[PDB]
């Protein structure tokens, strides 16, 4: 395919995406020194998707990391595989990016959008053709939500043709020090719905819930959850990274997946839930993967899909596997759950098969759905926002920073209309 | 003395063409180094194999066909496959980005910026021809490249050459190997804009080919080399009429005349019988009466539809080896048992037969083995309306709540096109249903 440009925002983005780069780089078998270790061509069939050659025809990841809190550069260059990146895009701010919008959205950051467009165009010059973008960020704080929406709009202006994809992390009361989050989340998704092509709801509420109620870890840190999300988003990327029969692409994924012109929020899931292990593992086999793919406590959104409907479905299986067996159980799952799925698009539950095992697990898969259950998450966020908003709170910060009340009101109008749209498409008929 | 040009569009088309051209080499004894000892190596030809190979003074027998792909992923494979030296210095067509399951992207946006090169290539090839009958295009109803670009190509060709006919080979994509979900919109949007510039089109259903390979070939994992080989065998069998030598059904015009009554009804259905399993050395012997008895079984047709409910127009046939027309007459008498047969009152009936005195060729190291007799009934049934009804159900479902519509509207198509094409296909299925 054509090349992909990766964009990384804020502390959360930098950490999550650095771990993701590590995960796939191990998967594609590339050394920290850029040395080559892979033992087959099937590893480098789609290495050009992300990695670019060096002067020594040494493959280098192509990504950009953005933030304003200048303490992140050393965090980048102190990870295990951190020094992997080109010493040209470690461009950051110098005076902090306190979690206030219109500071990174209007006040500043808008002064460095020239810098970020300069760097992204500079490294897409070496890109023979452009496929799309990978913005990783979270919905809280300026560097993060505000910069992410600003970047999305800017590149949408400059590149109206290609695709625009992003990963969303929604901060939650369960693990959050600050409290100015719901304002950030709603102000973000308002830009996000109307300005991107597809987005992944990598939630924290469901993440914490499952990690504490089954994985039962004492202190969910930026280490554990970083590992979980890096693994899952690697699993999502595999389908493009691998050659598959369901030989899907970003534009193809949009066309196949995107049901409406404003409902492009996915629910990345993973069947074999995995903590920080040492040995190979305790063994898992096919029917276990079948069951745990679509359980109630394995996704990344605190919702039970049996209370809703799927617009579409998608999966990407891993490891040496019986394709006929897989098709048999999938046919049964689409047979024994007739009401579970929408009647608007038959032949929606698509399936693919991959070969390279995950670097640590034998037989796994990667669930990338598109449900009508996401209304629960959006309703949650909007309700907490308006609870913080019915009486003013810190809102003087925003108003004195540049917004007005009308922008907040219209953001809520847009979100509640979106929830109405999801409700409507969730209660269709024949 | 009557040239012929074929053309391949899309991944399915190029793969089928790859699977067919080497069968075509095998049939005449043509080999990537072959020379066919009865020639002068300088245009030594004008026989029925001249229609495809325009052999040069180097005794090469270069073909008349080009391959189309919006992004090089299969056309490269034929460019570096097995018969590499068999094609000109970059006569093929390579793009840079596929339509990605979007009929509109190939019909309005992308192809409308690459089509002129394709037409220039087609015209440049045709100039070396002298007596061209028409084109034989290979496409599928599944993707947006092999469908939108095909319909656009139909329009361009009918603009530049309306006198000449152009037979078609199509695929009615199946859920089993469904590499998208937006196939039905492409299928309706291609059948609607195909009629006015189509003359006779064959659909081979990957549902049917998949069923045949999984059942009667002892293969459980039908890659794009198994179904592809089987379809190549069927296509070679059907076009053998014009291909090898002279008999029934010489020309594409003759295809129309003895097949299509009504220009809105020009999708002939092809049946087959010899489905040799594998390298299985010994099962039993075979009889011509047996294969012609089998060519009526609904399980053995290239498209799933049970014809015991409807009437036939003109049930042609072909045969390989072991001529015995009296046995054929006995076969007609037997099948006259009227348990599952019909014809139409207005026009009398003809079971035209043409014999090829060469035993059928087989893939050397494939999932088949050589046999001695073959037969293929092209029954222009009225039952072919089953496929259109089945696809109409799905198109209607998806258009109920306007799913995916933006992905077509926002690229140069209007909203009314969907509705008018649906109405037009309704008229078409009415036109089939009324005959009787
Ligand atoms: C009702 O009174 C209350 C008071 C406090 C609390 C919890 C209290 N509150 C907050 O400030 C949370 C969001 C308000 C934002 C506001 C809305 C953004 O514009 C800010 C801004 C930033 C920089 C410059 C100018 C403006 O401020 C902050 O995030 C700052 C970060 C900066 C100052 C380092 O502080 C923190 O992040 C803390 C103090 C470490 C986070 N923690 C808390 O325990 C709860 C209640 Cl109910
Ligand atoms: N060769 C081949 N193709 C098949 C088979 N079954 C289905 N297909 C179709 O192969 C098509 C892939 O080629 P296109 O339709 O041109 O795909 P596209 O996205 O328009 O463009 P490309 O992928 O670049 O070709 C899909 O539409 C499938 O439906 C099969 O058995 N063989
Ligand atoms: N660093 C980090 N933060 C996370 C993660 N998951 C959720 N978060 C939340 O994301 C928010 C951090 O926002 P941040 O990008 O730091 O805003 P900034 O201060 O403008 O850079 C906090 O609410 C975190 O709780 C994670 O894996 N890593």
């Amino acid at each position: 395919m054509r090349e992909i440009v990766h964009i990384q925002a804020g502390q959360c983005g930098n950490q999550i995406g650095a771990k993701f780069w590590e995960v796939i780089s191990d998967e594609h078998g590339i050394d920290p020194s850029g040395n080559y270790v892979g033992d087959s061509d099937l590893q480098l069939e789609r290495i050009s998707v992300y990695y670019n050659e060096a002067s020594s025809h040494k493959y280098v990841p192509r990504a950009i990391l953005v933030d304003l809190e200048p303490g992140t550069m050393d965090s980048v260059r102190s990870g295990a595989f951190g020094h992997l990146f080109r010493p040209d895009n470690f461009i950051f701010g110098q005076s902090g990016a306190g979690n206030n919008w219109a500071k990174g959205h209007y006040t500043e950051g808008a002064e460095l959008v020239d810098s970020v467009l300069d760097v992204v165009r500079k490294e897409c010059e070496n890109c023979d053709c452009l496929q799309g973008f990978q913005l990783t960020h979270s919905l809280g704080g300026g560097t993060g939500s505000g910069m992410g929406t600003l970047l999305i709009s800017k590149v949408r202006e400059e590149y109206p043709d290609r695709i625009m994809n992003t990963f969303s992390v929604v901060p939650s009361p369960k693990v959050s020090d600050t409290v100015v989050e719901p304002y950030n989340a709603t102000l973000s998704i308002h830009q996000l719905v109307e300005n991107t092509d597809e987005t992944y709801c990598i939630d924290n509420e469901a993440l914490y819930d499952i990690c504490f109620r089954t994985l039962k870890l004492a202190t969910p840190t930026y280490g554990d959850l970083n590992h979980l999300v890096s693994a899952t988003m690697s699993g999502v990327t595999t389908s493009l990274r691998f050659p598959g029969q369901l030989n899907a692409d970003l534009r193809k994924l949009a066309v196949n997946m995107v049901p409406f012109p404003r409902l492009h929020f996915f629910m990345p899931g993973f069947a074999p839930l995995t903590a920080r292990g040492s040995q190979q593992y305790r063994a898992l086999t096919v029917p276990e993967l079948t069951q745990q793919m679509f359980d109630a406590k394995n996704m990344m959104a605190a919702c039970d899909p049996r209370h809703g409907r799927y617009l579409t479905v998608a999966t990407v299986f891993r490891g040496r596997m019986s394709m006929k067996e897989v098709d048999e159980q999938m046919l049964a799952i689409q047979s024994k759950n007739s009401s579970y799925f929408v009647e608007w698009i038959p032949n929606n539950v698509k399936v693919a098969v991959c070969d390279i095992p995950p670097r640590g697990l034998k037989m796994s898969s990667t669930f990338i759905g598109n449900s009508t259950a996401i209304q629960e998450l959006f309703k949650r966020i909007s309700e907490q926002f308006t609870a913080m908003f019915r009486r003013k709170a810190f809102l003087h910060w925003y108003t004195g920073e540049g917004m007005d009340e009308m922008e907040f009101t219209e953001a809520e109008s847009n979100m509640n209309d979106l929830v109405s749209e999801y409700q409507q498409y969730q209660d269709a008929t024949a | 003395m009557r040239e012929c040009i074929s053309i391949h569009v899309g991944q399915a088309g190029v793969q089928i063409g790859n699977a067919c051209w080497e069968l075509y080499c095998l049939e005449h004894g043509i080999q990537p180094d072959g020379q066919m000892p009865s020639d002068k190596t300088i245009g030594g030809g004008d026989d029925s194999f001249n229609t495809f190979f325009s052999e040069t003074g180097a005794g090469k027998h270069v073909p008349r066909a080009v391959f189309v792909d919006l992004e090089p992923t299969v056309i490269d494979e034929v460019r570096t496959g097995t018969y590499r030296q068999l094609f000109h210095p970059e006569q093929l067509i390579t793009g840079k980005e596929d339509a990605a399951n979007n009929y509109a992207r190939g019909h309005y946006t992308i192809g409308k910026e690459i089509i002129d090169l394709v037409l220039d290539r087609i015209r440049k090839l045709a100039d070396q021809c002298t007596g061209l009958q028409g084109f034989l295009v290979f496409h599928s109803f599944g993707g947006g490249t092999g469908s939108g670009f095909t319909s656009l190509l139909m329009e361009r060709l009918s603009v530049d050459y309306g006198k000449k006919s152009k037979l078609e080979f199509s695929i009615y994509p199946a859920p089993q190997v469904s590499t998208a979900v937006v196939e039905p919109y492409n299928s309706i949007l291609t059948t609607h804009t195909t009629l006015e510039h189509s003359d006779c089109a064959f659909m081979v259903d990957n549902e049917a080919i998949y069923d045949i390979c999984r059942r009667n070939l002892d293969i459980e994992r039908p890659t794009y080399t198994n179904l592809n080989r089987l379809i190549s065998q069927i296509v070679s069998s059907i076009t053998a009429s014009l291909r090898f030598d002279g008999a029934l059904n010489v020309d594409l015009t003759e295809f129309q005349t003895n097949l299509v009554p009504y220009p809105r009804i020009h999708f002939p259905l092809a049946t087959y019988a010899p489905v040799i399993s594998a390298e299985k050395a010994y099962h039993e012997q075979l009889s011509v009466a047996e294969i012609t008895n089998a060519c009526f079984e609904p399980a053995n047709q290239m498209v799933k539809c049970d014809p015991r409910h409807g009437k036939y127009m003109a049930c042609c046939l072909l045969y390989r080896g072991d001529v015995v027309p009296k046995d054929v007459n006995a076969a007609i008498a037997t099948i006259k048992t009227k348990r599952s047969i019909q014809f139409v009152d207005w026009c009398p009936t003809g079971f035209k037969v043409g014999i090829n005195y060469q035993p059928p060729t087989v893939v050397p190291g494939g999932d088949l083995a050589k046999v001695q007799r073959a037969v293929c009934m092209l029954s222009n049934t009225t039952a072919i309306a089953e496929a259109w009804a089945r696809l109409d159900h799905k198109f209607d479902l998806m258009y109920a709540k306007r799913a995916f519509v933006h992905w077509y509207v926002g690229e140069g198509m209007e909203e009314g096109e969907f509705s008018e094409a649906r109405e037009d296909m309704a008229a078409l299925e009415k036109d089939y249903e009324e005959v009787g």
